[PDB]
């Protein structure tokens, strides 16, 4: 079902339902995807109370969610229409980021800088929201979860922590957002295996032109991103052809490792920078 | 088929209608009766 | 191996990839076994 | 199953043990393990 009518089953204020009616068009999660739920599913926050609490187990849980949009908020009745694949839906800002039209957002699980009261803590209960971010911001902070996971292999117990700090601090577009005290679990370690498996057979895919380009680049040019890079034949084309190709497949799959799913894509941002039209779940 | 459909999430159901259609059995009975010959020819023949 | 074949001879159906999902969402991993006559069973244990 | 051709197993037996390897205990020695209760319960590979 697309149309999704939502209990509140809890004790809400008129404090609540007005900040919802100013926030109509918000991105809320649903697991079960009925036309009649109740608020204990409807909303983000139920799972990211766990006792564990890790940014390795939110993000694999809440791809199994399914989006919404809020709509018709008065009183005790949430119409949230499930968009469908591919048309103009306009989405209110959830987390401080401007958006930057003309690219792909996706789903972040929650700001986990403190646990911030998404709407307000009813009954013990508040109803949190995802961040919403430009793919950008999704990518390097998924990046730096490993990033840290391969530090703390051969590291010995503090130069992690020196290291982490350096790293953590992720100043992006109007945001500057914390990694969640990285812990080493076993969905990263499952998928840095395979990541450090990518990294192998692009060493074995380097055909000798593909690895010499910089180092022979350093010695005709000066570059920025040449020099930078300092401190960081054969007539057989067809066959660098098929090598290029099989390193392509790896450096599409490495990056799908740490990017997220593409989802709403910016048709327009308003120069409020508040509601933006957008395009393909 | 009714529904007492309801429930915030409360897992509903269909309209789930439903058609049988019964066959009959077959079980006949049948008995023998005789009738003698002299039965019969004292029917039939008529003597003096 | 040992341990598993003295009793509870099951170790895995799933990956690695999934054994944080069965931690993550509670999955029914043991089925109904065919041996069920009386219904519905419970236990659980405290060492004295 | 072996016969071994057996010409003087005076002498040709500690040549098996010159090798430091055991067949396994195959089917009754790995039966009497099993006790009076452990032998009907589920545990033992061996009703079969």
């Amino acid at each position: 079902e697309t149309t999704v009518l939502v209990t509140f089953e809890q004790r809400l204020t008129t404090g609540d339902v007005g900040k919802l009616s100013r926030l109509i068009g918000a991105v809320i999660p649903i697991p079960y995807r009925h036309h009649l739920l109740g608020s204990s599913q409807v909303g983000l926050d139920a799972v990211v109370k766990d006792k564990t609490r890790d940014y390795s187990r939110m993000r694999a849980r809440m791809r199994e969610m399914t989006l919404t949009i809020m709509r018709r908020v008065e009183g005790n009745q949430m119409i949230l229409g499930v968009p469908t694949h591919g048309q103009c839906y306009t989405i209110r800002n959830t987390g401080p980021v401007s958006w930057e039209k003309g690219d792909v957002l996706t789903t972040l699980p929650p700001v986990f800088s403190g646990e911030v009261t998404g709407l307000v803590s009813v009954s013990d209960w508040d109803l949190v929201l995802p961040w919403i971010v430009p793919m950008a911001l999704a990518t390097e902070i998924n990046q730096r979860m490993m990033m840290l996971a391969l530090l703390s292999l051969d590291r010995s117990h503090e130069e992690v922590r020196a290291a982490t700090a350096q790293l953590r601090v992720v100043r992006y577009r109007d945001a500057t957002l914390t990694l969640p005290e990285i812990t080493i679990d076993d969905t990263v370690l499952i998928d840095m295996r395979n990541v450090c498996i990518s990294l192998s057979m692009i060493a074995n895919l380097s055909s000798e032109v593909t690895l010499a380009y910089v180092r022979k680049l350093a010695l005709e040019d000066s570059n920025m991103l040449l020099m930078k890079c300092q401190e960081i034949y054969n007539i057989t084309p067809t066959e660098e052809l098929n090598k290029l190709t099989a390193l392509f497949v790896m450096i599409r799959q490495i990056t799908d490792v740490i990017s997220e799913q593409p989802a709403f894509l910016v048709c327009d941002v308003s120069p409020d920078d508040k509601s933006a039209l957008c395009i393909y779940k | 088929v009714p529904r007492v459909a309801t429930g915030a999430g409360i897992p509903t159901s269909r309209q789930t209608t439903v058609m049988v259609s019964k066959y009959s059995e077959k079980s006949p009975i049948t008995i023998p009766f005789e009738i003698s010959a002299a039965c019969l020819t004292h029917l039939k023949e008529t003597f003096e | 191996a040992w341990v598993r074949q003295a009793t509870g001879a099951r170790r895995t159906e799933v990956l690695d990839s999934e054994a944080i999902s069965i931690l993550t969402f509670g999955r029914k991993t043991d089925k109904g076994g065919p041996a069920l006559l009386h219904g519905q069973r419970a236990t659980c244990e405290v060492i004295l | 199953f072996v016969r071994e051709h057996m010409a003087h197993a005076t002498r040709r037996l500690v040549h098996f043990y010159q090798a430091r390897i055991d067949p396994p205990r195959t089917a009754n020695e790995a039966k009497h393990d099993f006790s009076t209760k452990e032998f009907a319960k589920v545990d033992n590979y061996l009703l079969f």
